[PDB]
């Protein structure tokens, strides 16, 4: 059933390999960066809103503070 | 009153004249430049300068739209003009007006210049110049929400001319057919037909979205 | 009902991450089997050869990126419409995912073109128009990254897409006045052989789920941008802790 | 009636919150200051009131029509004087005043300009004067017109010391006869607290 | 404080993580706006390239040209960088050489992609990058003395537009012809010596006139 | 022998003589106040002693030294206030105020704005924050300067008064040292009649 039978020639389709493996590369790399770019943003903007917890954190510690 | 806002943006457009004269010069220094840079030879002018002339008046009134809105906002005239006692997709259509028959208008009275300096024939000319007629206020009308967009921001760059001339290329394409195929002494009627339906659905459609945008933008 | 009660950011976010990791389970499972029956288990065209399976990685994302623009015009719409605010966003939500379907798009159109036109870029059919809907992306991004404020952005940003959802079956029908006139191409789009087609729709319905899961989880980052002190998020970082 | 309603303007905006569910109305010759805590938030709500800026939530009447359909009445019968001049720099000012309804003749020019204090200047152009009476000439505005209705957000700004009672006679002969000004300062008023109302932004 | 003004310059210039694409996007929109109109054939582009480049890069610094002088005067920041403990000429060398950074650089980096978009050669990008690097640098700095006496006071009528526009001539006439000599294989070091000495001319003349052009502006 | 002294000044805009041979040499530590008449004249003058304006005749001096040349100094030792703030729309107000000298660490930083009135809002920009806002962005450069000469042309516009007494209560403290500061307000300030001294035009 498969096309191709040898498994050399799956990387090698007579002569035209190198412009279709090009085209595998450049599918692979922008949909790759877009979604490590989102999943890292998420991430960074979690964090972001940590540290401004930590931020308003300390600005509580520092109300007890004037308070006491 | 619409009458009256057509004679202020003439009167405040004509009392200075540093900015009017930069597109201007513009048009005539990519005229001047093009046949000195590619060579002297007749075989090739006659066909590229259809291209040449109508990008030449693209650019030039892409460098001329910024002064329709920009300068309003720091006098504070937008929010009266907006308070006005008339819907604002006219006094917008009045503004572009003005600002077709303060820079698209010379256009027309350089084209028996402009002419000279390329070759070309007289039916060429009234055709071009038709052309030019048909065309700049549809020009003016798809810039005019670009602008109205571009209203509250600082910049007065780049920006603008992304989002203008995408929705100017179609223009762009018929006009230089057309006149291209009017070099030919064909009859071109129907490409003619094709621009004033341009200009038809541009002024149905862009005054009534451009006050949508400038209401947005200054809010 | 339920559409209703979808507006609320909190639960927006609820719904989407409930939605998230399914769908990207079945769009890579999907892709993997499109791509697999695709690259494998196939012959070629008899004129130009073993090229023509770069005909999947163009077709669907280039049509996507067509359609993800009409599903942008449907959010745009609503924007103006009831001033559902919450809309805006799934404008910026969509847009860099376009612009990135149509970068691939031109890529995969461009390399394959080598065996007959010799140049890597030549001025044909379907690339200018590709080359068209990529500045329009360009544009809707600029003008979302331009404002300081979000909400006048996304509005604009509606505003900017219906004006070219309207304006774009003109370029559409104008750029195919070069192929017309001004000499002619060949048929590069869909000339394909009916009996193996089906690989073709599943990379289609394969891309479908993965523009979905991006568009989705996006508009999750989007909406964790916009609500930044309202404590439904500081609900969420305690339910973290 | 009132002529100008409020109905809980909610202004929430921008990662935060203005103010929240004033409700106050206006009814025919009233003198009205809106109260100061910070720069801004009165202008805010001197936008709204004007029609200019949509509602979060909340809306405004005149004489009980919403102001999306009622545009061409309202717009009749304000004028509005902010922050920023109003006024055209390029243009010279007795064609600045000219471009609003009627000027013209004598009998509603220069006196418009005479009275303000702006006498012996009147076709300087605006780029050689100074920013107090390039604001003048937008208070110069108000002899001139016929709205009943005034909405006017720091008009004693850069204003000499003459400026302010030569200003606030002309807003109480306007008062009487059924005239509504709505107004925002910093500068203190010689004027007694019975004759002027106040609606405060509440916290 | 001279780098401070540099970096102040550049980070009004660029605001978001992902905004710099904007200068690089708009050179495309000019690339393939000029065979929108004039066609497809690939000799007839590799014939005029150096006009297509030179438009596009004359357009974008005049686009982007105002905001060295025009802007800051109303804002008023540009008088307490007149009062900063500097002296001016070092001022105006600083915000045109921050001027660069929007149109020049940006214009090396995507010049590959437009030579390939236009045909060419790899000796044709070699020479295209070469005079892009002396060419770029020289426009600013010739641009800027005409917005300097244009932002004086606003009394003048059509006289000013001349010192800023056509002092472009030697400069793109020696360009454009290197450029258009550079097809054809011929020595071309003849023309890169004369423009890297008119762009050492105009670096050292330039700061010094401006300075001046400032002061009268604005008295 | 004082700092700063002027001598024989004239100015002329469009056949009108603002002021004419006006001279005044300032001793240290005072509290000239210009008191004017007309809207501009005032500002041309505080214009034309920083050194904006060639005087068309007579000088500015600064120890024995003119404008033309010991500019690099004289620079270093001032401090300018407009009309017009100054300050860059777009950018937010720590790096319009960090543009600046010192500003950066907490010696210098984060309380020149707040004891302006600015507390909470030191990240949001410029363009989203009120015109009296936009000028106390500009006003908090006097905490944080080492220049010994200020002049203001009109601070106390649209700012409340809680923020005109926090700025006299800081002007007081560089009148007693070695410090000359020229300022021009329509308001009546509140403080002693015998600490100012009134240098008026007069034709």
């Amino acid at each position: 059933t498969p096309a191709f039978a040898s498994w050399n020639e799956f990387f090698a389709m007579g002569g035209y390999a190198f412009f279709v493996w090009l085209a595998v590369v450049m599918t692979v790399i922008p949909l790759v960066v877009l979604v490590v770019h989102s999943v890292m943003q998420h991430r960074a903007i979690l964090r972001g809103v940590a540290q401004q917890r930590a931020r308003e954190a300390r600005l509580r510690a520092a109300q007890q503070q004037e308070a006491a | 009153m619409f009458w009256r806002i057509f004679r202020l943006e003439l009167r405040v457009a004509f009392r200075h004249s540093a900015e009017i004269a930069n597109p201007l010069w513009f048009f005539l220094i990519v005229i001047t430049l093009f046949p000195l840079s590619i060579g002297p030879e007749p075989q090739l002018l006659a066909r590229i300068a259809p291209g040449i002339i109508w990008v030449a008046a693209l650019l030039s009134s892409l460098l001329a739209l910024e002064r329709l809105f920009r300068d309003d906002l720091q006098d504070g005239s937008l929010e009266q003009l907006m308070l006005l006692p008339l819907p604002l997709p006219a006094v917008v259509l009045a503004k572009v007006m003005a600002h077709w028959m303060v820079t698209g208008l010379p256009l027309l009275i350089l084209s028996p210049l402009v002419a000279m300096l390329l070759g070309m024939d007289v039916y060429g000319w009234q055709v071009m110049a038709l052309t030019l007629l048909l065309g700049t206020p549809t020009l003016g009308f798809l810039g005019a929400p670009g602008v109205a967009l571009t209203v509250g921001l600082k910049r007065g760059g780049v920006l603008l001319s992304i989002l203008v001339l995408p929705l100017t290329i179609p223009l762009l394409i018929f006009a230089t057919a057309a006149m291209d195929a009017a070099s030919m002494h064909l009859p071109v009627d129907g490409y003619l037909a094709i621009l004033g339906a341009l200009l038809a659905g541009t002024a149905t459609l862009s005054p009534f979205a451009t006050a949508a945008a400038l209401r947005i933008s200054i809010q | 009902k339920t559409l209703h009660q979808l507006a609320i950011p909190p639960r927006l976010y609820q719904i989407c991450g409930w939605f998230i990791p399914w769908l990207a389970i079945a769009s890579v499972v999907v892709l993997t089997v499109g791509w697999i029956w695709g690259f494998g288990f196939a012959p070629a065209d008899y004129q130009q050869g073993n090229s023509y399976r770069i005909i999947y990685l163009h077709v669907p994302a280039a049509i996507w990126s067509m359609g993800i623009y009409a599903s942008m015009a449907v959010a745009a719409f609503i924007g103006l419409v009831w001033q559902m605010k919450m809309a805006n966003l799934a404008v910026a939500a969509m847009a860099p995912i376009g612009a990135v379907f149509t970068f691939i798009a031109l890529v995969t159109g461009s390399a394959w073109g080598k065996p007959m036109w010799g140049t890597w870029w030549v001025w044909d059919a379907r690339l200018t128009s590709e080359l068209v809907l990529l500045f329009l992306y360009v544009g809707v991004i600029a003008l979302w990254h331009a404002f300081d404020d979000r909400r006048l952005a996304g509005r604009a940003a509606g505003i900017l897409v219906l004006i070219g959802v309207v304006n774009l079956p003109i370029i559409h029908y104008s750029v195919e006045w070069w192929n017309t006139l001004h000499q002619g191409s060949t048929r590069m789009q869909q000339s394909i052989d009916p009996a193996m087609r089906s690989p073709l729709r599943w990379s289609i319905f394969g891309f479908l789920l993965l523009s979905a899961t991006l568009t989705l989880m996006r508009m999750r980052n989007l909406i964790l941008l916009m609500e930044k002190r309202r404590p439904w998020v500081s609900e969420l970082i305690l339910k973290r802790g | 009636m009132g002529m100008l309603e409020a109905r809980e303007l909610l202004c929430e905006r921008d990662e935060r919150t203005l103010f929240s569910g004033l409700s106050f109305t206006l009814n025919a010759g009233e003198w009205v200051q809106i109260t100061g805590s910070n720069g801004a938030g009165k202008t805010t709500l001197l936008r709204l009131l004007t029609g200019l800026s949509r509602p979060d939530a909340g809306e405004v009447l005149w004489q009980g029509q919403p102001l999306h359909q009622v545009r061409d009445s309202y717009h009749q019968n304000l004028l509005w004087i902010g922050h920023q001049p109003g006024i055209k720099t390029r243009l010279t000012a007795l064609e600045n005043l000219h471009f609003y309804h009627r000027d013209g003749d004598t009998a509603q020019c220069l006196e418009a300009l005479a009275q303000a204090g702006l006498a012996g200047f009147e076709d300087i152009p605006v780029n050689q004067l100074s920013a107090g009476q390039q604001r003048r000439v937008a208070l110069a505005r108000l002899w001139l017109t016929r709205a009943t209705l005034w909405i006017l957000d720091q008009p004693f700004t850069a204003i000499d010391v003459n400026g302010v009672d030569r200003l606030t006679q002309r807003m109480a002969q306007h008062t009487e006869q059924g005239g509504i000004v709505i107004l925002t300062t910093h500068q203190p008023l010689n004027v007694a607290e019975s004759k002027i109302r106040r609606i405060s932004l509440t916290q």
